[PDB]
């Protein structure tokens, strides 16, 4: 179904075929402990079953019913049906005994260590229970009597605990063993006769929950009743029937998944298959998967989440698990998000691969993640609305749509968005730079023309069908959305018109188009891959003339896909470690590899290590991306390398195609075959290709051709060494200010032999003030353009950086009447430095607009003092209106200090 | 702080306790003789609830909301269902004085002049058990294991879930210093207990407590509040009173306390029980002050029979200067945020902060009766170590407050005084109107530029170093908020009919209008760009252009590179700007010169790219070169050396350089008509024959 893909990889198979009874994987290193029959008890670690240790433990008397980690100190803890505890410690790489405990009276049921690993509970039958330290020293114990307990779990807090009773009851206590409450157990309405929990298991949060205030804690029962809760009294918790016989439930070490072992009765026979069904935290059904032999005994997940041991039989089977990461990959950034330890947003990284650099988005209420070409969709959850939040290959959002149906399916396309509920599909066309067409709604039992450019009928969306929506896809010519029924639509695009219904025998997992929009690539919900092709014509049995045929492809374990982006026939297609490249029906040979299809396009495929990434994804490595060359290729780079460049052009003008080309092209430059790479650059239509060949083609020297050729591949730093090599210091520097390395630039004139060029090194200095002042780094800028003689940036940068003891040493050391004067005049103005100012039209010899500036900040003294100008008279009439104004405002003391500032002492 | 009274009713009769169901839909009260039922929305009486004979002291209702306990002088107590109906009577030793259920278990307790009557529901029998006094008030622990019991006699005493009494505190004065009423703190993990939830007859007849977190709110008639553990032990000192209290209360939050009395209003307090102001003031004692469940409601009722419901406003207060914003936590605390570095200090005062404001290396905070100067210790732009520079032991009366280098500046509601740090005036200036907004707009130390706008809507600049005021501009309506562009040339102003207004200072002229707006800055680097929110938008403007619109509530304080430091309703959020959108508005312009400052504070290779061709196409080679060495692209930076080495050497023909240009882009039709058009038709030539495109080569032969 929706959801993640998994599958069998591989068993270990116990001696004497002695029967497992529990089996549980530390995280913090990486061990399985198993406990089986007759005092068995193991430990086990994988490596890259092929094992790396395999210890018997030995002190048992009788089945290893609990077998428990501490994760935070490096301890095993185990007991058995005899009450035996024993804590393990793993010392010269094997685990000996550090304690040893027995009450001497009853079966110790179950353990929990708290969430911090500094206190263990056990909880025995008859009704007893001890809380004791990692010290090994008890700290108290009760004897719950009236009830046996079977289970235990802490609180993520540790502050509370949930008692469990054998009965089919759970009774929750604080950490000092008071009675509390009992839990309400919501999801045994309609039941009959006993029930007795089959699991329960607390996720503590500790790398984030799904959302805040998300389901945390999962309780199941023997009748196959679940119950999911956000804390230890929610009363109105998420309900489940997974019908079928439970024996024990398992989170995953993310809390984004529960693990539900069982057994249920086969549909023909009186007889049990074993089962793990996997749900989401909200009870969304995710798949299912059998397993062979006489029962399921017990669960656990690797501490990476990627892998699943199932005790069975007296064998341990391991599901290989490929989680379905909300990731996406736009214009070589990669895009992975993650839940944290300590925020409530998802982390979401788009890491550009092209310059290695990581840009970090959190976002809150992330539904999933999509790509096309240079832009992706957060799709999330508003603060129903929900919001797509169209953005760049960088990160920063461009336009947060927000929509009032759940974006459950999303399908991204050059021009448009589709976002599907179960029931209903909106579809937003999209570009960056009339608008009114851009936005429409569309019921999936309704039948429209394609010709409206209608107006949002979300009132539509809450229309019930009895075959839901389960895959969609878009191609940028048609849309094809999947039925539960097996139905398939084809709806046209730009604009929404309903062209066929289609119907098949299987339900879509996935939906993918080729380029052309003709053949559809269906995984069926069992990972059985199909192609039918849409516009062919079939003759039926019946003589009857049907559109859409089924194509005689089949192949299983299908679960990642990719039709290339140029041709219409080439398709890549993983199944485990493998990947299956297609042409037509027919596949090439596999390549080995983990990663899931990144990108397909010029006969290559990039592969990324989303596995690797999600392991530290604050630290990746340029590794965790890998390109694959699909057969053609990698011919074509053999026969270079074998039969040579002069030959092998002939299996290329056999079957051209423009990446060949252009591979030849930079073979026949590497050796220096002019002739052969002109040609080669001829028949890609490359005309920079074209002028390079012949500027090579008329230079004197070879090593010279040497360090052009070099250059031409991004090899700058080599041309660079070459150029230095061959005594042209001046190619060395010409080549580096043609990258913009100024920098270098400088580096290379202050380190050489001969005299640095004036002019050149004011140009470098220039240029890295420049490369400062534009990222507004002027306390940078201003390093460099000091020594530039760069006067007129230098201003400008003192004034941003507000040094105004800056801005005036500037200003004193221009030539009078100097063009740079007028606007540093202006520059102390605007900030109300009078002094500074005059200054400066006084050196730009501009005597009026001193005088104003004097009026302006009231310096009327410095106004009038003036004494050169027939202006000072003319002043003084003002002055006269504006203390005559001042008088208007019966302000006498203020038009007494302004004659006093005008020297007017007599009045 | 602010209260508004959302709605009021009077009963008939005195009012004696209150309570609230748990999702806060309905209040019930205690009146008289009978229990009221009213809605919280605005106050409609739905019933008169009639059980009892005599006066109910009081009333009580469980977590689970399902049901609610009665207490009268009758002695009867009456357990109702939510249905509105008294299914379980029971009748005490004596008349009932409080009643409480446990936060927990449902258990109920019930007090009486020497009695107090537990039990745990539909069992059939309770624990009448017995005390030295008359018990006046009641309170369960907040884990729910300890009933706490305040006594006419001035003693408090602590009672396990059992009834066995565990612990003692003496009121030094005993019965001098009657325990009128008692409340356990709300917060600890148990709070959200009970907070997820979607579904008459008679009944019959604790060790380690320094290690248990509970704190005790007492309030006695000794007229002094204290706080205590359950381990007896007294938490600081008694906060002193001038009164009678009663009803100290908490809101769900644990952090805000109420305190009602025969003063005759409800004082809100800090949890650490320092005054923060005043919900509505009275004309008789208050007996009761209850918050509302989940939210900042508070409900009261006094001895004249008033009841009255009161929303509590909590305003915001903060500064942010370019990149530091300061803003009020809690009530008492300043929180200032390095929005770069993403760093944060608390700075702790003991009383309200009322005012704060901030500019370079200089934060001033404003308490009830003193002024706080606080001074950063270093020149590094990445400092966080505030120091208190001066202490200023006076009250002040204020509309606005700013700092500068040397100086607070105080606004009065008229005029503006500059204060030295120490307290000594300097200047004055009185305008013309009432002063509506106020900014510091930078300056050399002591000489700062301040814009200021008026109510008559005239603009202001004033130099704290003169004695004048500068008009700026005057508008048809009043600024409500006011802004500087980063050359100080430009103006954007709010003109309180939330349309934004943006101005030339240099020329006093008008540029351009937006229809809605309700706070605006301009970008602190990028020039010729500003942003503002209204409307429940977010709208970013660049150079005269078309407006980007996006979905936002909260409001602009302000915009720095590629973000806008928007603030939601209790802290900020940093939104990010699509540099690539305006980048975009000036390149279909063809301002290559003007897309590449937008592109410089931040866009993509493809955005950098699609500039660089855009740049070399409009013959912009020192843009193009630059887009280009953002890229590195080697292929198109040796053609633009080329053309500058033939503009270099005297060539200057354009229509050849685009051929060239087209040429390298594989535009070849175009770049042929280009090579044919600038009088060169050999060069098309060879163009279509070394692309050995003998078809189109034919033509250019002449």
């Amino acid at each position: 179904f929706q959801g993640m893909f998994f599958y069998l990889s591989k068993k270990i198979s116990i001696p004497n075929n002695v029967k497992l009874q529990c089996v549980s994987w530390n995280k913090e290193q990486g061990f399985i402990a198993c406990g089986g029959e007759d005092g068995l008890l193991k430990v086990l670690k994988l490596e890259t079953s092929n094992l790396s240790m395999n210890q018997t433990l030995e002190g048992h008397s009788g089945s290893v019913q609990v077998v428990t980690w501490n994760e935070q100190y490096q301890k095993l803890t185990t007991s058995d049906e005899n009450g035996l505890i024993i804590v393990w410690m793993l010392y010269k790489g094997s685990w000996i005994e550090e304690m040893i405990n027995n009450r001497n009276k009853s079966v110790v049921r179950s353990m929990s260590w708290n969430a911090d690993g500094q206190k263990i509970c056990i909880v025995y039958e008859d009704g007893a229970v001890i809380v004791g330290s990692v010290d090994g020293n008890r700290i108290w114990g009760k004897d719950l009597k009236g009830i046996q307990l079977s289970h235990v779990t802490w609180s993520a807090d540790s502050k509370v605990l949930l008692f469990g009773m054998a009965n089919g009851e759970i009774h929750i206590y604080d950490n000092q063993g008071n009675f509390m409450i009992k839990m309400k157990l919501s999801c045994l309405v309609n039941v009959t006769g006993a029930i007795s929990i089959a699991g329960i298991h607390w996720y503590h949060g500790t790398e984030g929950y799904v959302e805040p205030d998300c389901p945390c804690l999962a309780v199941c029962f023997d009748n196959g009743r679940c119950q999911i809760m956000r804390h230890e009294n929610d009363q109105n918790p998420v309900l489940i029937d997974t019908g079928m016989y439970v024996v024990g439930i398992q989170w995953n070490h993310m809390g984004s998944v529960l693990a539900v072992a069982g057994f249920q009765k086969a549909a023909m026979q009186d007889k049990d298959v074993n089962i793990v069904q996997f749900y989401t935290p909200f009870g969304e059904h995710l798949g299912t998967l059998k397993v062979p032999g006489k029962e399921i005994s017990a669960l656990s997940w690797e501490g990476g989440g990627l892998k699943i041991a199932l005790a069975v039989d007296s064998f341990i089977y391991f599901a290989n698990i490929r989680p379905n990461y909300k990731w996406g990959y736009c214009s070589n950034t990669v895009v992975y998000a993650y839940t944290r330890p300590d925020r409530p947003e998802y982390c979401v990284v788009f890491w550009d691969t092209k310059n290695n650099e990581k840009y970090v988005k959190y976002v809150k209420g992330l539904i999933s993640i999509t790509t096309c070409g240079d832009f992706c969709i957060l799709a999330t959850k508003a603060d129903a609305t929900f919001v797509l939040v169209l953005c760049n290959s960088i990160g920063t959002p461009l336009d947060p749509k927000y929509i009032d149906i759940v974006p459950l399916f999303v399908a991204m396309t050059k021009t448009h968005v589709i976002a599907a509920s179960k029931e209903a599909f909106y579809t937003w066309q999209y570009r960056v730079a009339r608008k009114e067409g851009r936005e429409r709604i569309y019921h999936v039992d309704d039948t429209p023309s394609g010709s409206m450019d209608g107006v949002l009928d979300y009132s539509k969306t809450i229309q019930g069908t009895r075959d839901p929506i389960c895959a969609i896809t878009a191609s940028d010519k048609i849309l094809i959305v999947g039925r539960e029924s097996g139905t398939i639509q084809r709806y046209s695009l730009p604009n929404v018109g309903l062209i066929q219904k289609y119907s098949l025998n299987c339900r879509a997992y996935q939906l993918s188009l080729n380029c052309n929009s003709s053949r559809l690539a269906i995984i069926d919900i069992s990972g059985v891959l199909t192609f039918f092709d849409l516009d062919a014509r079939v003759t039926d049995s019946t003589g009857q003339q049907v559109v859409g045929e089924l194509l005689k492809l089949e192949r299983r374990d299908v679960w990642d896909m990719k039709w290339a982006k140029d041709n219409p026939d080439l398709f890549a297609m993983m199944e485990k470690t493998r990947m299956y490249v297609f042409r037509n029906l027919d596949p090439e040979e596999p390549i080995q590899t983990s990663g899931y299809i990144c990108n397909f396009e010029d006969l290559e495929i990039k592969s990324v290590l989303l596995d690797e990434i999600l392991k530290d994804p604050e630290h990746p490595n340029k590794d965790y991306l890998i390109n694959f060359e699909i057969r053609s290729l990698r011919d074509s780079r053999a026969l270079i390398e074998k039969v040579g460049i002069k030959d092998a052009s002939q299996f290329i003008e056999d079957n051209p195609h423009p990446r060949l080309w252009r591979l030849l092209a930079e073979a026949a430059l590497q050796k220096l075959d002019l002739y052969t790479a002109e040609q080669a650059f001829v028949r890609c239509k490359d005309y920079q290709g074209i002028k390079f060949v012949k500027r090579l083609g008329k230079l004197l020297s070879e090593s010279m051709k040497q360090a052009e050729v070099v250059g031409y591949f991004g090899r700058f730093e080599e041309a660079e060494r070459t150029y230095l090599e061959m005594d042209r210091r001046d190619l060395a520097i010409g080549l580096r200010l043609k990258l913009g390395d100024w920098f270098r630039v400088l580096q290379l004139l202050k380190t050489g032999s001969g005299d640095a060029d004036d002019s050149l090194l004011e140009q470098a200095n220039n240029a890295i003030g420049d490369y400062f002042a534009d990222r507004q780094k002027w306390l940078n800028a201003v390093q460099y353009y000091v020594q530039g003689r760069n006067q007129e940036r230098l201003a400008e940068c003192y004034y941003m950086l507000e040094d105004y003891e800056g801005l005036e040493n500037l200003a004193i050391s221009l030539p009078e009447n100097h063009k740079l004067l007028p606007e540093i005049a202006q520059m102390f103005v605007r900030v109300g430095m009078c002094e500074q100012a005059v200054t400066a039209f006084l050196k730009c010899s501009q005597p009026k607009a001193a005088v104003d500036t004097c009026v302006h900040l009231n310096q009327w003294n410095k106004a009038v003092e003036l004494a050169k100008n027939h202006s000072m008279k003319e002043i003084g009439s003002l002055l006269a209106r504006y203390a005559s104004h001042l008088l208007e405002k019966n302000k006498t003391l203020d038009a007494i200090e302004l004659y006093r500032k005008a020297n007017y002492f007599f009045d | 702080m602010r209260a508004v009274l959302t709605w009021r009713d009077k009963a008939e009769h005195c009012i004696n306790d209150i309570a609230f169901k748990p999702d806060g839909t309905q209040l019930i009260l205690a009146a008289g003789s009978r229990l009221l039922v009213y809605d919280t929305s605005d106050g409609t009486l739905l019933q008169p609830l009639k059980g009892h004979k005599d006066t109910v002291y009081c009333v009580a209702y469980a977590k689970d909301g399902k049901r609610f306990a009665s207490g009268s002088a009758d002695k009867s107590v009456i357990i109702w269902t939510s249905k509105l109906e008294g299914i379980l009577k029971y009748t005490h030793n004596d008349a009932i004085q409080c009643v409480s259920y446990n936060p927990i278990t449902h258990q109920l307790a019930s007090c009486s002049s020497s009695d107090f009557g537990l039990w745990s529901p539909e069992q059939k029998s309770v624990s009448k058990h017995k005390s030295s006094s008359k018990i006046i008030c009641c309170s369960w622990t907040n884990d729910g294991q300890y009933l706490a019991l305040g006594m006419f006699n001035g003693i408090i005493s602590i009672r396990n879930k059992n009834g066995e009494e565990k612990v003692k505190i003496e009121r030094p004065g005993g019965s001098l210093s009657p325990i009128w009423s008692i409340c356990w703190n709300p917060s600890s993990r148990w709070e959200s207990f009970w907070m997820n939830r979607e579904n008459x007859x008679x009944x019959x007849x604790d060790d380690n407590l320094e290690e248990r977190n509970d704190i005790l709110a007492v309030a006695d008639w000794g007229q002094k509040v204290s706080f205590y553990q359950l381990s007896g032990k007294q938490i600081g000192k008694d906060r002193a009173l001038n009164f009678d209290p009663c009803c100290i209360s908490y809101f769900t939050k644990g952090e805000y306390i109420l305190l009602g009395g025969s003063d005759k209003q409800v004082s809100l307090f800090t949890k650490d029980g320092v005054r923060l102001g005043t919900v509505g003031e009275q004309n008789s004692w208050v007996w009761t002050c209850q918050a509302k469940p989940d939210s900042n409601y508070v409900v009261v009722g006094c001895q004249d029979g008033t009841i009255s419901f009161y929303q509590l406003i909590f305003s915001t207060v903060h500064g942010l200067y370019k990149d530091r914003y300061a803003y009020r936590d809690s009530m008492t605390d300043v929180i200032v945020q390095h929005l770069i570095t993403e760093q944060k200090v608390r700075i702790k005062c003991k009383e309200l902060v009322k005012k704060i404001a901030i500019y370079r290396n200089r934060l001033a905070i404003q308490l009830p009766e003193k002024i706080l100067i606080y001074e950063l210790y270093s020149e590094d732009l990445s400092d966080m170590h505030y120091r208190v520079k001066e202490k200023i032991i006076k009250k002040f009366e204020c509309n606005l407050l700013v700092v500068c280098a040397n100086h607070i500046i105080l606004c009065q509601e008229k005029r503006l005084q500059c204060l030295s740090f120490s307290g000594v005036k300097e200047r004055e200036w009185q305008m013309e109107s009432l002063i509506r907004y106020i900014k510091v707009i930078g300056g050399p130390p002591g000489r700062e530029g301040l814009l200021v706008g008026l109510k008559n809507g005239q603009i202001l600049k004033i130099f704290v170093d003169n004695l004048f005021a500068i008009v700026l501009l005057k508008q048809a309506t009043a600024v409500r908020c006011l802004d500087m562009s980063a050359s100080r040339k430009k103006l954007a102003v709010v003109d309180e009919n939330d349309t934004c207004l943006v101005y030339d200072i240099d020329t006093k002229e008008l540029l351009f209008q937006e229809p809605n707006a309700n706070s605006v800055a301009w970008n602190t680097q990028c020039e010729d760009m500003l942003c503002f929110s209204g409307g429940g938008y977010l709208n970013i403007k660049a150079s005269t252009f078309p407006v980007h619109r996006q979905k936002l509530q909260g409001f602009v304080v302000g915009y720095n590179g590629s973000k806008i430091f928007c603030l939601h309703v209790f802290s900020i959020s940093a939104v990010e700007v699509p540099q690539s959108a305006p980048m975009y508005q000036y390149l279909d312009r063809k301002l290559f010169k003007e897309a590449y400052q937008i592109a410089c504070l931040g866009v993509t290779d493809t955005d950098w790219r699609e500039l660089a061709m855009e740049a070399l196409e409009g013959l912009d080679f020192e843009t193009a070169k630059k887009a280009f060495i953002r890229v590195q692209d080697l292929r198109y930076l040796e053609l633009i050396s080329s053309i500058e080495e033939r503009k270099k050497r005297g060539e200057t023909n354009n229509d050849l350089f685009l051929a060239d240009v087209f040429s390298y882009q594989g535009k070849f039709h175009e770049a042929a008509k280009l090579y044919k058009r600038s009088g060169h038709e050999n060069l098309a030539l060879e163009m279509y024959t070394d692309l050995c495109m003998f078809e189109y080569a034919k033509d250019f032969l002449g």
